[PDB]
């Protein structure tokens, strides 16, 4: 019912952001969430009927506007010293409420810190295949910052869902450090004899959510942007 | 006490 | 749709003269809800005038209590006049003390 | 308005799993419960008022206390994909909610056979600086974050093949040192038997 | 069948003037006990009878919110009326609303009420069983799909069956002293002659509570329905009630009419001559 697009946003300090919010459920009411860890589910605004919005109870720092139905975008200024949220976007119609997926929002002081993923995949040990006649494929990114990516399996050209194991949390190469670059590590476990058939093709995905065209980069390396990076293997007979 | 409507009851 | 005032000007207690009362008009049974009402002394129109608060019965239509503090006398006349859209003119309901 | 839920919660797969609410104001007539998977948004599950005792829906029972202000949520039955945040929410009216902070509920399989073992997995690509896997081991192991700082030692987590209906734990570790064997990579905590195999 | 609760909105649009002016009032029987006007200085529910006033700061804070945003509610819906009668934005329009509980001596529900009307005349009314509506056309028929599918019903039936029973209990325990007993009326006959051949009686019933009353002429014991004027109950401003009842009877034969008087404040009905 209700969509927000993108998943994920990443801003450089002090610059004014819109989230999208659409819906086709045909409610009245909208709602805009923030949700920081230690803290539930906070109201920053909220429009009852089109042309009307009323401010929640964290504002500061937030604009709105609802002109159509359908549509309730919240823009971010230079609020608080902490934007960096999970902002949900909610509707009602009858009792409870009904959510979108939710947007992240990331704030940082510089963008001198943000890197795509480095994607491996490692192949299943002979052992396993011989002790367990399973196979457990794993795939690595690496490297990252903002946590932003979503990592997808891919067999033979369709993506999978089964025998997936993907970690709920990113390791932090320097946990100590507020910007530190990101790990995440995925498995795949399949039937001995399905990674023994070397026409099956396995695929690695991760989807990474960088920069933009007009966010601006010094640095000689090459611009960390929005970008798909994969690492493959083949079935290994024997 | 008066009726608080979780729903309003919109036309 | 539209239903015009039904009127009742009395007092609050049997009126007895020299002494203490309140001078009552009922306005029942009208739609829409703007109303006109006033207390009159002799030709004159009363200024520390109430009134209840705007209700209705099970058929919609309003009613209204307007009331003042007063003395009634055997030379001083009292009435309500009442004005409202269903109305040619302003209605004048005398009170009657046996009514 | 207060609503405080514990934060709290694991129970093992096939058991019931109740979750508990206490609000403080007499005003809160609409009582929610919603779930939320990480990273996405809240979704419904009940809704009662204040009125009742009780409401039931499938596998879920809501019990309402009014009198000790108390809400709780029972899952009959719980599966793999019940484990999730759970949020009590009141309102007084108008949708004016307030939500708890939540409960994390985590639902552990029941391993069937563990297998506690390590393997070593080579790079499908370039030359060493590969990864070490521990898997099937049961649900009681810990697996504990990484005594090294340049050694990265992931979660548990669970894998179904549902092809097969097979469930199982895995825990991944890597490091750029070539002092670091997989022998010994996972050694540094507590619980199981032993650990390597490959070949 | 002892008590009911009462609450009745008037919502009325003045373009040209202000916002839509909003007005509530509850009752509790025959007594209103709670007051708002969204034209007030500053608008909030208010007491109207004494035994209402020991309420808490946050009774009176709840049921406030709750007014200021069921004026928001009505204004709107003016507006929504508006466009399915296709009305002139310039015309002045009324809504109105009624809602309740009937309990029985026990205290427990007999029914529940919720009705609705626009510009005087029936719109929606919820059905006895609390579960369905009745549309009074094809416009509140509308209404009754888009509060089937946002199933508005389930709210009402709660609020009926629980808190509107459960106050009411309450309400009728604090005001006791008032409003469990009732002022039975003060009855006197009047004289008034019309001619030399007749003379009005007037019999009256004054300062009684409940409202409910039957009065009645009797000539040698016989009733006097088509001869009988009645006026209207109405309220005497005190909380209490007057009625009277007359009758045009020829001079001499006073003695052969009786008044008679029901009131469940009374022990017994009551016979009066002149």
């Amino acid at each position: 019912g209700i969509t927000q697009s993108p998943k994920y946003l990443f801003r450089k300090e002090g610059q004014n952001v819109t989230l999208s919010c659409e819906q086709n459920l045909n409610h009245d009411a909208m709602y805009w969430y923030r949700q920081d860890p230690g803290q539930g589910l906070r109201l920053i605004y909220y429009s009852q009927i089109v042309n009307d919005f009323q401010k929640g109870d964290i504002a500061e720092g937030y604009s709105v506007s609802r002109e159509k139905k359908e549509s309730f975008p919240l823009t971010v200024t230079s609020a608080q010293k902490n934007p960096t949220a999970f902002y949900l976007c909610a509707s009602t119609g009858s009792y409870g409420y009904t959510f979108g997926s939710g947007t992240r929002l990331t704030v940082t002081e510089d963008l001198k810190n943000v890197f795509p993923p480095e994607v491996a995949v490692f192949e299943p040990s002979e052992a396993e295949i011989s002790h367990t006649q399973k196979a457990t494929l794993v795939c690595l990114a690496t490297g990252f910052y903002p946590d932003h990516v979503e990592l997808s399996w891919w067999v033979n050209g369709k993506e999978v869902h089964s025998g997936v194991c993907t970690d709920p949390q990113p390791l932090k190469e320097q946990p100590a450090l507020n910007d530190s670059r990101y790990s995440l590590s995925s498995r795949l476990r399949v039937s001995a004899t399905f990674w023994q058939n070397p026409r099956n093709h396995f695929r690695c995905q991760v989807q990474f959510t960088g920069s933009r065209r007009m966010t601006s980069g010094p640095r000689i390396g090459p611009k960390p942007v929005t970008q798909i990076v994969s690492a493959e293997a083949w079935g290994r007979a024997d | 006490k008066a009726f608080s409507p979780e729903v309003i009851p919109m036309f | 749709i539209q239903r015009t005032p039904k009127i009742q000007v009395y007092s609050r207690h049997p009126a007895e003269n020299g002494k203490s009362n309140f001078l009552n008009c009922y306005v029942s049974g009208f739609h829409p809800s703007d109303i006109e009402v006033d207390l009159l002394k002799n030709g004159e129109r009363i200024e520390k005038v109430e009134h209840s608060d705007l209700s209705f019965s099970k058929d919609w239509s309003f009613y209204l209590l307007y009331y003042t503090e007063f003395t009634p006398t055997e030379k001083d006349e009292y009435a309500c006049r009442v004005n409202h859209v269903t109305l040619s003119q302003p209605k004048i309901v005398k009170w009657d003390r046996d009514m | 308005e207060d609503v405080e839920q514990s934060l709290f919660l694991s129970v093992r797969e096939g058991d019931s799993s109740v979750i508990n609410c206490t609000y403080t104001d007499s005003s809160s007539t609409y009582l929610y419960w919603y779930k939320q998977e990480p990273g996405a948004g809240l979704q419904l599950l009940t809704y009662i008022f204040s009125n009742m005792d009780m409401k039931q829906d499938q596998r879920l029972t809501v019990l309402l206390n009014k009198k000790d202000k108390h809400l709780s949520l029972r899952i009959a039955d719980t599966q793999t994909g019940d484990s999730a945040i759970y949020f009590c929410a009141v309102s007084g009216g108008y949708q004016k909610v307030t939500f708890g902070i939540g409960t994390k509920l985590q639902v552990i399989p029941n391993i069937q056979n563990p297998d506690p073992a390590v393997y070593q997995l080579r790079d499908s690509k370039s030359s060493d600086k590969s990864v070490c896997l521990f898997t099937d081991f049961d649900s009681q192991t810990n697996v504990s974050q990484s005594k090294d700082s340049d050694v990265y030692i992931t979660d548990k987590c669970v894998l179904d093949m549902r092809s097969m209906d097979f469930k199982s734990n895995s825990a991944v570790a890597w490091s750029n040192k070539s002092d670091f064997a997989c022998a010994n990579a996972f050694n540094n905590s507590i619980i199981p038997e032993d650990t390597f195999f490959p070949s | 069948g002892s008590h009911s609760m009462r609450y009745f909105y008037t919502a009325m649009s003045r373009p040209g003037r202000g916002e839509p002016r909003f007005i509530a009032v509850g009752y509790v029987d025959d007594t209103q006990f709670v007051r708002f006007d969204s034209d007030a200085a500053s608008p909030r529910m208010a007491p109207r009878a004494p035994w209402i006033e020991q309420e808490g700061p946050e009774y009176w804070d709840g049921e406030t919110r709750n007014m200021k945003a069921s004026a928001q509610t009505y204004r709107e819906n003016l507006r929504i009326a508006l466009r399915y009668y296709n009305q002139s934005e310039a015309g002045s329009h009324i809504i109105q609303v009624m809602y309740g509980c009937d309990v029985g001596p026990d205290g427990r529900l007999l029914r529940g009420h919720d009705q609705y009307a626009y510009d005087g005349k029936d719109y929606i009314a919820l059905n006895e069983d609390l579960s369905s509506w009745t549309a009074a056309d094809t416009a509140a028929q509308i209404i009754q799909r888009k509060w089937e599918a946002a199933r508005v019903a389930e709210q009402l039936r709660a609020y009926l069956e629980g808190l509107c029973v459960e106050w009411l209990r309450r309400y009728l325990e604090n005001g006791k002293e008032t409003l469990q007993r009732a002022d039975p009326p003060k009855t006197h006959v009047t004289h008034h002659p019309i001619s030399d051949h007749e003379a009005t009686l007037r019999c009256w019933a004054l300062g009684f509570y409940p409202a409910e009353i039957t009065l009645t002429w009797q000539r040698d014991g016989e009733d006097q329905t088509q001869d009988t004027e009645l006026v209207e109950t109405r309220p005497a401003g005190d909380r209490t009630f007057q009625k009277w009842a007359a009758v045009v009877v020829p001079s001499g034969e006073e003695q052969r009419y009786t008044c008679h008087v029901q009131h469940e404040g009374l022990p017994k009905p009551l016979t009066l001559r002149w």
